[PDB]
């Protein structure tokens, strides 16, 4: 039954690739993230409105 | 990740005992309907017996009920069939199955040839 | 005569109108039922007061109010509200007919937005034909009781046209709802629920159409020596008002589902 | 039996290795260090227009880049493409197929894909000089139906199918450049980065996988879910993505941490999400469900942050603007609606 | 400006005028979803009843348009939920060839405990009727291996055979249709209903039965809008 440890073969290589990444610590990205999200707050017409005068739907 | 082992398995004299386990691990075991498949050598995959999210509706196939009796215990996720008086025609890898979705009373692709919430099954040979 | 019967009719009239109309807030058959309420309702509003009225200015003395001429425009709008309500019961009769008689045609030449289009045309015919004395060809009289005018007894072809209109009306009426229980009868003796309660709503909309509408049609024949002694016109057009109370009731309230329920009160 | 068993244990204890590197590199929740951030309050959407003119189930729609004009698919065999300014039907192509899932539009403006469960891809020019619209390709070559598919420009297009595979299709030739393998169930949504370099497929295994367009090999493999993964869709600035799945939870998982940082769940849903999208800032996220309303959540609080409740049946398709101004939204009572 | 404004309007009202034909074709037609169990040899029946074939005929003047899944992987809790605005699938039971029936059996009870399939209706036409007639003539060739209950089930005193038949097909078939008709009793989640029927390649009159079956489907969808 070549066809299972044929294909269990190309998990355990796919397994070796997707293993050796070099990882940030979960703070990091979240701080990251953070500052995306409050760098641009007042380009978000949806987060905060804006006024009538611009909104394209009134 | 959605992980379920099953343990069990073995040689049985006909006639004989047994008791497959089915320990899940990455869900919320409590939300979903299990199912027991089975594959014979030489065929394809056939459902053999669920048992809803609490136990209360319990489903067998024909040539099973009377004997093989389906449990599970949501203290600690784990699912039982104990299989009684056995003949030659049990011989199969059975398996352990979860259908796709909770809080549903339907199960379509637990016996498909490439489901992805089924286990890897343990072996029951019925000899002499 | 007192005001006993009259505000029954007016005030349980109007309760069992709008309080339909309360559950028909909270597709096409309720564009045509919640027309069929609002004519109901703005066709007593616009007759019981002018009646009711009458009794408390002269009592049994003053059939025309101190105007010239005040029960004309009664007499217009009793004949106009009738009209409207046997034609609204008619397209009723006929979509539920073609919904359940001819599936097929139905599924694809009928649709929910052409549906509030029926009531303007009601109100179209009926105000046409009641504008047709306008054009020196009906006269109104004034009847035994005094609280109420109508078209003269004779002396035009008016009254003959008017009863066979209805007539015409209530005939199609009772040959659709028996199709539609027969079509029921059969689609039972497929099955074998839903359609029994069906058939006995059904079966209480024709029994009550049949023995309260056909009375004035009867009654607009007879020669007005006999039944002008006897004060039976009177009853024979109350007779009428009846379903005009009743339709909303058997029409949005004792639904099937509540029926239902009512059955399995027992 | 032996080698089998031994390779599916070094498997094992890769998958031990792996997991105890992503323990390792977490030391603090998101919800740990944004707990003092000011809520975005309340978010009081309503809707602005209504485009009525489908007369099936609508199963897909897609923004254009200039973000007026709007595409839409129905199963009735119709593709429509609005002005969503003037609610002005722009065009209406007829497909050859029934059963569109899915539509596509180029970031060009030029074309429109659409596919379904005939297992093609049909690419339709609208642009076309003194011609009404045909069909300019038609891409054959899955085995299953198309289930998603997307434009990288004018030339290229990335089509996930119901047979597990992902396939990157030159438009010009009419043949697979680049086929994405890995995915052990049906791919039911996938997601450009913010550059055409990587994307993300979702599939009905409870995985996602991060993809190189310009290789065709699979980066890394998130496993958080545990049932269907319904939709997708990557954060604004493309070192995070968001996903949404059939046990009624969406879920923000980390490119470069390699994890999930966090849960959109409650426990009056436990209803499947069918689609998922972030703002322009990326602090809200929104998403349709099965019992036909949308939730707006604080991307950054998982605080649930307002109700998008308009729809009569399933709401099936879910797009923000490109300039963040207006969110469209396809149900299968055959209405899009605009809201803002 | 206004000149394109006005040159919009005037293309918006062309497209309007054409999806008005359209929606008057598209209500015409009735699209159903011919799903066999599989291995059913239903191919036959079709003939004489890539992703995706598709399937034409016309009873009194009304259009039927008939799918069949094709090219489609064997996982299906996906691609069926495009077809629950569809008037009724069509479920074709190989009834003898075997376990099949039990597949058969769990796939019928997945389809009608869908939640988005809770509305749409079942044909049930079980196929190869005369296949499991020599079957169980032969008294070989048995059944009751899989359903052991299939001994101490008597045919009732209703339910008239064909004059053709022996006791024991006529049981037989009985048996498989009370089987399909438990599933299709004991859940009332979804305002549906199954009808239940019997066809081989010897019976050529089955889109009448499609045709009577969608009149009563349709007949019981309009029933609906009366109540509340
Ligand atoms: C079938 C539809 C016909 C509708 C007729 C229309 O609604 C008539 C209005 C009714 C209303 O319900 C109360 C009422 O008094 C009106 C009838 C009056 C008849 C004369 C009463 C005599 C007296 O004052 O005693």
């Amino acid at each position: 039954n070549t066809a299972s440890i044929a294909q269990a073969r190309k998990l355990v290589e796919q397994l070796k690739m997707e293993a050796n990444i070099d990882r940030i610590k979960v703070s990091k990205a979240a701080a990251d993230l953070m500052a995306y999200c409050e760098a641009h707050a007042k380009e978000d017409p949806l987060l905060t409105p804006v006024p009538a005068s611009e909104n394209p739907f009134r | 990740q959605v992980q379920l082992q099953e343990s069990g398995g073995g040689l049985v004299q006909p006639g004989g005992s047994l008791r497959l386990s089915c320990a899940a691990s990455g869900f919320t075991f409590s939300n979903y309907k299990m199912n027991w498949v089975r594959q014979a050598p030489g065929k394809g995959l056939e459902w053999v017996s669920d048992i809803s999210q609490s136990g209360a509706s319990i489903s067998y196939t024909g040539s099973v009920k009377g004997r093989f009796t389906i449990s599970r215990d949501n203290a600690k996720n784990t699912l039982y069939l104990q299989m009684n008086s056995l003949k030659p025609e049990d011989t199969a890898v059975y398996y352990c199955a979860r259908c796709p979705a909770p809080f549903t009373r339907d199960c379509f692709d637990v016996t498909s040839t490439t489901y992805a919430y089924r286990g890897q099954g343990t072996q029951v040979t019925v000899s002499s | 005569e007192s005001p006993a019967i009259s505000s029954v009719m007016f005030s349980a009239g109007v309760l069992g109108n709008l309080i339909a109309l309360a559950l028909l807030a909270r597709s096409l058959f309720h564009v045509l039922v919640t027309e069929l309420v609002f004519t109901d309702l703005l066709g007593t509003c616009l007759i019981s007061p002018v009646v009711l009225a009458s009794y408390a200015r002269n009592q049994t003395l003053v059939a025309l109010a101190p105007e010239s001429r005040a029960c004309t425009y009664f007499a217009f709008a009793m004949t106009f509200f009738s009209l409207a309500t046997m034609l609204m019961l008619f397209a009723m009769a006929l979509e539920r007919y073609l919904s359940i008689g001819h599936p097929y045609f139905y599924q694809r030449r009928v649709s929910r937005s052409g549906g509030l289009a029926v009531l303007p045309v009601i109100y179209a015919v009926s105000l046409l034909f009641c504008s047709l004395p306008l054009l020196d060809y009906g006269q109104y009289v004034q009847y035994c009781p005094g609280t109420w005018c109508f078209i003269r007894h004779g002396r035009t072809a008016y009254l003959q046209l008017y009863a066979t209109l209805l007539l015409l009306l209530i005939v199609s009426v009772l040959a659709c709802n028996f199709s539609v229980i027969l079509n029921l009868i059969r689609m039972h003796r497929r099955s074998r629920a839903e359609e029994t309660d069906h058939l006995i709503l059904l079966a209480i909309m024709t029994i009550t159409f049949a023995v309260c509408s056909l009375p004035f049609t009867i009654f607009a024949y007879m020669n007005e020596t006999s039944s002008r002694k006897e004060k039976w016109d009177l009853q024979a057009l109350r007779f009428l008002s009846i379903n005009s109370i009743i339709d909303p009731w058997v029409f949005a309230i004792l639904r099937p589902p509540v029926l239902r329920l009512m059955r399995s009160v027992l | 039996q032996s080698e089998l068993d031994q390779l599916r244990q070094e498997a094992e204890q890769l998958k031990n290795q792996i997991r105890d590197a992503r323990k390792a590199c977490a030391d603090a929740t998101l919800s740990q260090i944004t707990n003092n951030i000011d809520p975005v309050g309340r978010i009081q959407m309503r809707t602005r227009r209504t485009l009525r003119g489908h007369l099936a189930k609508i199963y897909a729609m897609h923004w254009g880049t200039d973000s007026r004009l709007l595409v839409s698919a129905s199963q009735d065999g119709k593709l429509i493409i609005w002005d969503s300014y003037t609610t002005n039907k722009v065009h209406a192509i007829p497909l050859r197929s029934s059963w569109v899932m899915t539509c596509a539009y180029a970031p060009s403006g030029n074309y429109v894909a659409c596919g379904g469960l005939d297992n093609i891809c049909s690419i339709y020019n609208l642009k076309t000089r003194e011609g009404n619209v045909r069909v300019s390709r038609e891409l054959a070559g899955h085995t299953g139906y198309l289930s998603c598919c997307r434009f990288l420009d004018d030339n290229q297009i990335v089509t996930s199918s119901g047979d597990t595979t992902c396939a990157l299709w030159d438009i010009e030739t009419g043949q697979q450049t680049t086929t994405f393998t890995g995915h052990t169930g049906d791919v039911m949504s996938l997601s450009l980065a913010p550059d055409t370099r990587l994307f993300v497929s979702g599939a009905c295994d409870a995985s996602a996988k991060l993809w190189d367009v310009r290789e065709g090999m699979c980066r890394q493999t998130f496993t958080g879910h545990e049932s269907d993964i319904n939709a997708i869709c990557f954060f604004p600035n493309g070192n995070a993505f968001a996903t949404g799945s059939d046990d009624a939870t969406c879920r923000l998982f980390d490119l470069r941490a390699d994890q999930e940082l966090m849960t959109y769940s409650h426990d009056n849903i436990i209803c499947g999400i069918t689609s998922v999208s972030f703002s322009k800032s990326g602090r809200l996220l929104l998403a349709g469900y099965d019992d036909f309303n949308c939730n707006v959540w604080d991307a950054l609080k998982a605080d649930r942050a307002g109700v998008l409740a308009g729809h009569d049946n399933r709401v099936s398709c879910l797009g923000v603007t490109d300039d963040g101004m207006a969110v469209a939204t396809g149900s299968w009572d055959s209405f899009l609606k605009i809201w803002n | 400006q206004r000149n394109e404004e006005k040159a919009q309007r005037e293309a918006n009202k062309k497209i309007e005028k054409q999806l008005q034909k359209d929606k008057q074709v598209y209500r015409a037609t009735h699209r159903l979803l011919l799903l066999g169990a599989g291995e059913s040899g239903k191919n036959t029946i079709v003939k004489q009843m890539s992703g995706i074939f598709e399937t034409k005929f016309q009873v009194d003047k009304v259009n039927f348009h008939m799918f069949d899944v094709g090219a489609q992987r064997d996982e299906r809790r996906k691609w069926i939920q495009c077809f629950n605005d569809v008037t009724a699938i069509i479920f074709v039971v190989a009834s003898s060839s075997y376990n099949r029936l039990q597949a058969a059996l769990k796939l019928f009870d997945s389809i009608w405990n869908n939640k988005w399939l809770r509305d749409t209706s079942v044909i049930l036409f079980l196929n190869k009727q005369d296949l499991l007639a020599e079957k169980v003539l032969a008294g070989k060739s048995k059944i009751e291996d899989y359903f052991p209950e299939f001994a101490r089930y008597t045919t009732p005193e209703d339910a008239t055979p064909e004059p053709g038949e022996d006791p024991r097909v006529t049981r037989a078939k009985y048996f498989i249709r009370d089987e399909f008709l438990r599933i299709s009793t004991a859940s009332g989640d979804g305002r549906h209903y199954c009808y239940p029927h019997f066809t081989c390649a010897v019976d050529t009159e089955n889109i009448r039965r499609v045709f009577n079956d969608c009149r009563d489907i349709i007949q019981r969808m309009h029933l609906r809008q009366y109540e509340l």
